RNA sequence: UAUACAAUUAUCAUAUUAAAUUGUUAAGUGUUGAUUUAACCAAUAAAAAUAUAAAUAAUUUUUAUUUGUUUUUAAACACCAUUAGGUAUAUGCAAAUAUAAAAUUAUAGUAAUUAUAAAUUAUAUUAAAAAGGUAUUGUUGCCCACCAAUUUUUAUAAUAAAAAUAACGUGCAGUAAUUAAUAUAUUUAUAAAAAUAUAUUUUUUUUUUUU
């Protein structure tokens, strides 16, 4: 099981898809979080630490066991990787909920740095300037079409 | 009425069997349907070419 | 009435035809109306004369205005054409009921004005409805022996 | 056939048959005969609006001929 | 578990599985046979085999038992399909008169074609153009030529083609004997 | 018809089957070259394609 | 529900079933 | 002249519909056993339900086989077996009338 | 032209239209003729004119007395049909008419149901076949 | 929604007689002719003294196959 | 005058009122359309829109009923194929031409008898569509929906015998076995809607 | 602000002159094993056929009676979940499209309408010929729900309901549309929705007058 998505998620998102997968960790799938689309490789761990700091909240209160596996930091992919405990004997003789934690995450961050920076391309798409049209309803003052306020 | 049957039994059994055959290869050369004919990969292709087709 | 109406010759080709309703009339008993869609305005303009000349209709005007109601619908236009002291109509059907030479005539198109369907087209293929299905009283005469 | 339905008169249905009769252009029509139906037979055969009429002295019903003129 | 004998996994050839009922001689079939053919001697069963597959197919049991053998339907695409096809059946047999309803047109035309030969040969010469035996001095020629009419007259046996089932990849329809697609 | 002579039958198949595999390949028909499609407007039918048969 | 129309739809055909309900 | 036939079968045969008459089922069937569609081969409704009746009871008693027909041969003399070389006139064969059709033409 | 195509209608199309030899019916399929000719009327007016038109009292029951399914023979039919495109102007050169109306007849004697026709079909309407097709025409 | 193709053309099948009957093309050109504005054709000038026939009626009015409308066909 | 009343010079005359507002239905019915071709709306044959319609499904099986180029197609000569067939099994020393012989006979025949049933079938898509055919103009009788007014009149039937009440409604599908695995008391058979 | 439905034919929830109800039949062992499936996993497999006639038409059943939910698996299929099971189809309860109605939405104060069907849309093995569009120079077309702000009415249910609405983020539900849709039923749930049981075409058609 993969689940790719963008760089730019709302809170809500993170917190179905963070269930979703720990739900999916519990009946021993495999199970990848991958960035394919982003912005900046920064923006894309931002995202990656984001889902998992919410995995191991909802997951430790559930308390379902699982290791981590890999995390590959890599100019097209941003990626980690989580594999379950495969029996109540697995998991009585290893409990843990094994994540990584701030030396793993900034060392493939660098690595993820230096990685993009050597083929020149840092993300797949950037954001771009367009303003669609945006009503704010009730205002104090006088606002144009894409929501900006009148000098 | 009944039958003619021709006259030795493994004379006949060769034709009909000769025929059968004939008609087996000739059938193999029909255009099956698309869906037939592709895997789930091209299905799965196409779905997602399908899916996104409003970019 | 003239109107514009897009004509598909193709998924490419468009062309802008337009839309022609006019009724011809003499006030001495005998009028016609006639509609077209050509591509010109000359063209829908001619072509509905020679489709309202196609479609004459006269009236007898020895009674001079229908002696019994008429009450008959065009699509989904109901008219009613009774006898009066004089015309009453609105103005475009009393000069529709001119052109025949009606003195007596009076008419009305359904019900209330604001009433739907209400299109030019409808008010003028109404009263000429109305007016091709009126009986002369001697065609009601000798109808009954 | 029910509460909310018009109470059906023998004049009511003697009409419709009349003109449902007329529409198909009949010569001959079967109609409900009672008092005042085939009075008003003779009075429309009287004005000449119908070809002619009889009561057979059927109980049921009885027959109108129908006239057409000019098509 | 217990299946019917049409169902998929009926008969199962397993570790576990074990076929049900007498199967030899005097067995689990035994008024259960739809069809039985003495073989003719020197006959090939293939004939047989042929004749009988035919039948079923002409007359849409075949289509039948594999439609009904393989999947459920709820008795109202039961009702659907089976309708649909009898009144497929009504539209096409109306078309059938009067394809035929033209043919017997056309073989009048012909019939009266052959008249108009008739009168510009003669009727006797005509005749003689159709095969008459005008030449038969003694009974010895007559039993030759028609000793060639009983030579043509015997039925070759006709073997009648069957189309083959196609099995696709879900199985919407395993009545399926061509490619085209179908309204389920 | 030119050179015709009275010599007997052979015996049927004679040839022996050819060293390549007809057997193991696979037959593609609608893929099989690239097309291109006089669709002008709409969607294109999805009974042709695009639909189990 | 919505109460506008999400889509500009206008098909021009008048079955005269639609229309004269009176007589059909 | 019958698109429903209520003439067949003639009047005799009715006799012999009952549950007793194996041969008399039989000429109704197919050689499955299975009756005909109305629009295949039509017959009067009660020769319908007495046959169905019929071979219900006689299955049940065992005097008929639950497929199959054992008379199918046998009753081939009571079915119109229609040669391709005679042609009547009303068919919905149109098989039949081409082929008359091509041996005229060909004569 | 199709002149010709509405006077085998009223030749051909038509069982029993009295005795066409008759000063009265005669004139009737003059009249109607002239008014074909000239856009007056309508063909297919102009034809229910034709056999709608009045012939003599009680007429069913003396086709009793002439014909058994009351299909009269179409000799004097074809006789009055030239005779009247003769008597009127109709062609500049007088057997033109006669050659013509026995000709079309002549090539519909050889169709399937060649004197029936379907009523939408037979003459002038919104929806017409293409002129291969079309009855007594020409092109066929 | 498949339908017959050409629908959009389909004729009345009821009334499209009506256009066309004798009778009609008699009440109307009779009282055009009346106006005295309008020279009568000449079939006019005929049928004025021999009108059409009164009781033949279409099928399509009368639903009757049985009915035998015409004492011509 | 020169052509067609229902055809005027821009097109299909336009008689009902959804032409004036619809007018593309004047000048295009299809891909198969040209300027002779309005009016008349099945167009020359072989062409796109050509097929003639029969209670408004069109025909697009002919070849198919004269037997020419069918699954169920008519044969000619069989008996004289199996004969030279036989030959060509039974042995090798004796080679039998003159089964060869009559076969090619028929053969020389065939090709002149089929393009006869050709010609008369054109003849027919003619003569089919002159006086047959309803140019696509009356509804589809061939799907069960057309007929729905047919099956209506039979549930009303089945609700008359309910005492008016159960439209549409069909007794409950039981089981395999419903009538031998129930115990005395309820019911082993499925019951009339209305009497549930 | 007042100022004239229909009554010959109108599809969602106020039924009504009706003959039913009850039937104890079938099916099962020889032996050493790759069946079913596009693909996975559990693991004996065979099976449950019969009833017409008759019941009279209308006038005070409307608090009465009535519209596919059903004991028994030590019996299966089927379906649901997954090597550990659940369920497996009219003895309780249950009015309800077969139409009596007055412009759309909305619990009957919210927005200003809505709904709709035949024009147009290139590939379905005939001796080339049958086809659909919620789009409207038309699939690079439109649309669908959740997920923020705000606006406004109220009959405040995890987190009230409803209506306006132009962000952000998920997807890809719909236009025969990538396992056809639609309605009821029951279950399921990030969100459109999805699974099953019935009816059904506002889905595209494939056609044995005793073989
Ligand atoms: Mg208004
Ligand atoms: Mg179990
Ligand atoms: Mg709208
Ligand atoms: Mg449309
Ligand atoms: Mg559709
Ligand atoms: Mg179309
Ligand atoms: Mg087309
Ligand atoms: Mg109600
Ligand atoms: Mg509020
Ligand atoms: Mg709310
Ligand atoms: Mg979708
Ligand atoms: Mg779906
Ligand atoms: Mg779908
Ligand atoms: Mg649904
Ligand atoms: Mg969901
Ligand atoms: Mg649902």
């Amino acid at each position: 099981i993969d689940h790719t998505f963008r760089d730019a998620v709302d809170a809500h998102f993170v917190g179905w898809r963070s269930k979703k997968i720990v739900e999916d960790i519990r009946r021993r799938h495999p199970v990848k979080l991958t960035i394919k689309e982003f912005q900046s490789p920064e923006c894309a761990i931002g995202k990656l630490r984001e889902m998992c700091q919410a995995m191991q909240h909802y997951a430790q209160e559930k308390v379902i066991y699982h290791h981590f596996t890999s995390i590959v930091a890599n100019d097209r992919e941003a990626s980690i990787t989580f594999a379950p405990a495969l029996p109540m004997a697995k998991s009585d003789s290893w409990k843990h909920i094994k994540y990584p934690g701030e030396k793993e995450w900034t060392n493939a961050l660098r690595r993820m740095e230096d990685a993009c920076r050597k083929s020149g391309r840092y993300g797949t798409y950037a954001k771009s300037n367009k303003l669609k049209l945006r009503s704010l309803g009730q205002t104090s003052y006088r606002v144009d079409k894409y929501g900006r306020k009148m000098d | 009425l009944k039958e003619w049957l021709g006259d030795d039994s493994r004379a006949l059994s060769e034709t009909i069997d000769d025929i059968s055959r004939e008609e087996e290869e000739r059938e193999a050369d029909i255009r099956v349907a698309r869906s037939m004919e592709e895997t789930d990969a091209e299905r799965e292709v196409s779905r997602r070419a399908y899916i996104e087709r409003g970019k | 009435a003239y109107d514009m109406r897009v004509v598909k010759f193709s998924p490419k080709d468009h062309r802008q035809w337009i839309y022609c309703v006019l009724y011809v009339g003499s006030g001495k008993g005998i009028a016609g109306w006639g509609r077209a869609v050509a591509p010109s305005t000359q063209e829908a303009k001619k072509e509905a004369i020679r489709e309202a000349f196609s479609n004459i209709i006269a009236v007898d005007l020895e009674q001079e205005g229908p002696m019994y109601p008429v009450r008959v619908n065009a699509d989904g236009v109901r008219v009613l054409l009774y006898p009066a002291r004089r015309i009453v109509a609105n103005f475009r059907v009393a000069d529709i009921l001119c052109a025949f030479g009606f003195q007596h005539a009076g008419c009305r198109i359904n019900l209330k004005a604001t009433n739907n369907p209400k299109s030019p087209t409808h008010t003028v293929e109404g009263v000429f409805e109305a007016v091709k299905a009126l009986r002369s009283v001697s065609e009601i005469a000798a109808s009954r022996g | 056939r029910r509460r909310e339905e018009n109470l059906y008169t023998p004049i009511y249905d003697f009409c419709h048959r009349i003109r449902e009769a007329t529409e198909q252009r009949k010569r001959f029509v079967v109609v409900p005969s009672t008092i005042e139906t085939r009075g008003c037979a003779r009075v429309m055969h009287d004005h000449g609006l119908v070809a002619g009429f009889r009561d057979f002295h059927n109980d049921r019903a009885f027959a109108v001929e129908l006239k057409y003129f000019q098509g | 578990g217990g299946y019917m004998m049409y169902h998929r996994k009926a008969m199962g050839t397993m570790k576990y599985s074990k076929w049900k009922g007498a199967h030899g001689g005097i067995s689990h079939f035994y008024g259960r046979t739809p069809m039985v053919e003495e073989v003719r001697p020197n006959e090939p069963i293939t004939l047989v085999d042929r004749r009988i597959m035919h039948y079923v197919h002409h007359s849409r049991l075949r289509h039948f038992q594999l439609f009904r053998s393989y999947q459920e339907k709820s008795n109202s695409t039961e009702c659907k399909l089976r309708e649909g096809e009898m009144l497929r059946r009504r539209w096409h047999r109306r078309l059938q008169k009067s394809f035929i309803a033209f043919m017997q047109f056309k073989t009048m035309k012909v019939l009266e074609d052959q008249a108009r030969l008739v009168n510009t040969y003669g009727q006797a010469a005509v005749n003689a153009a159709l095969g008459d035996p005008w030449n038969a001095t003694d009974n010895v020629a007559r039993e030759r030529k028609s000793a060639a009419v009983r030579r043509q007259v015997r039925a070759l046996p006709m073997v009648n083609v069957v189309p083959k089932h196609v099995a696709t990849m879900k199985q919407i329809h395993n009545d399926r004997f061509n490619y085209r697609w179908r309204v389920n | 018809i030119s050179y015709m002579e009275d010599v007997g039958r052979s015996v049927k198949n004679p040839t022996v089957p050819g060293l390549m595999s007809t057997k193991g390949m696979k037959k593609k028909f609608h893929n099989l070259y690239s097309s291109t499609s006089t669709k002008r407007m709409g969607f294109s039918n999805p009974t042709l394609g695009i639909k189990k048969v | 529900l919505k109460t506008l129309d999400v889509r500009e739809y206008r098909p021009l055909a008048m079955p005269i079933e639609f229309r004269f309900y009176q007589r059909y | 002249k019958d698109p429903q036939g209520v003439q067949r079968p003639s009047p005799e045969v009715y006799m012999k519909l009952n549950y007793k008459n194996p041969a008399t089922i039989s000429r109704f069937l197919t050689r499955t056993g299975h009756m005909y569609p109305a629009d295949i081969l039509p017959l009067n409704p009660e020769a319908v339900v007495k046959l169905r009746v019929a071979k219900a009871q006689a299955i049940r008693i065992g005097l008929y086989p639950r497929f199959g027909n054992p008379f199918w041969f046998r009753s081939q003399k009571f079915r119109p077996k229609a040669y391709q070389e005679n042609y009547d006139p009303t068919t919905y064969s149109t098989k039949r009338t081409v082929e008359h059709f091509a041996y005229n033409w060909v004569q | 032209d199709d002149m010709f195509i509405w006077l085998c209608h009223t030749a051909m199309s038509v069982l029993n239209p009295g005795d066409m030899r008759s000063r009265l019916i005669y004139n009737h399929l003059r009249i109607l003729a002239e008014s074909v000719a000239s856009g007056e009327m309508t063909q297919r007016t102009a034809f229910r004119f034709f056999e709608s038109a009045v012939r003599s009292p009680a007429y069913r029951e003396i086709a009793k007395r002439q014909l058994e399914g009351g299909a009269a023979t179409r000799l004097a039919g074809i006789s009055a049909a030239a005779d009247v495109m003769r008597r009127m102007g109709l062609t500049r050169r007088p057997m033109s008419s006669y050659f013509e109306l026995y000709q079309r007849i002549v090539e519909r004697s050889e169709a399937m149901t060649p004197w029936g026709f379907p009523p939408l079909f037979q003459f002038e309407e919104r929806l017409s076949l293409e002129p291969r097709l079309k009855f007594f025409s020409r092109a066929s | 929604y498949k339908m017959p193709k050409n629908m959009g053309v389909a004729p009345r099948f009821d009334t499209w007689n009506e256009k066309y009957e004798p009778w009609e093309h008699m009440k109307r050109m009779g009282r055009l002719v009346g106006t005295g504005f309008y020279i009568p054709p000449e079939w006019y000038n005929h049928f004025r003294m021999f009108p059409p026939i009164n009781h033949n009626f279409q099928q399509e009015k009368t639903l009757n196959p049985h009915n035998a409308s015409e004492p011509t066909q | 005058r020169q052509h067609d009343s229902g055809v005027n010079q821009y097109g299909l005359k336009p008689t009902n009122a959804y032409d004036y507002i619809n007018p593309t239905n004047l000048i295009n019915f299809g891909r198969g359309t040209t300027f002779d071709n309005l009016g008349v709306r099945r167009a020359g044959r072989g062409e796109i829109d050509s097929s003639p319609s029969h209670s408004g499904s069109p025909v697009f099986t002919q070849a198919k009923l004269i037997g020419l180029s069918g699954e169920e197609q008519l044969t000619m000569c069989q008996s004289e194929t199996m004969a030279l067939r036989l030959c060509m099994a039974k042995a090798g020393k004796e080679t039998c031409e003159r089964e060869s012989r009559a076969l090619d006979s028929c053969l020389g025949r065939v090709g002149h008898l089929r393009r006869a049933m050709s010609e008369a079938c054109w003849e027919f898509n003619d003569w089919f569509i002159q006086n047959v055919s309803d140019n696509h103009t009356k509804p589809f009788q061939h799907r069960p929906h057309d007929w729905r007014h047919f099956y209506a009149q039979e549930k009303l039937v089945r609700e008359r015998q309910q005492n008016g009440h159960a439209y549409g409604r069909r007794p409950k599908q039981f089981s395999f076995g419903a009538r031998y695995v129930k115990t005395d008391g309820y019911g082993k058979r499925p019951r009339l809607p209305y009497n549930k």
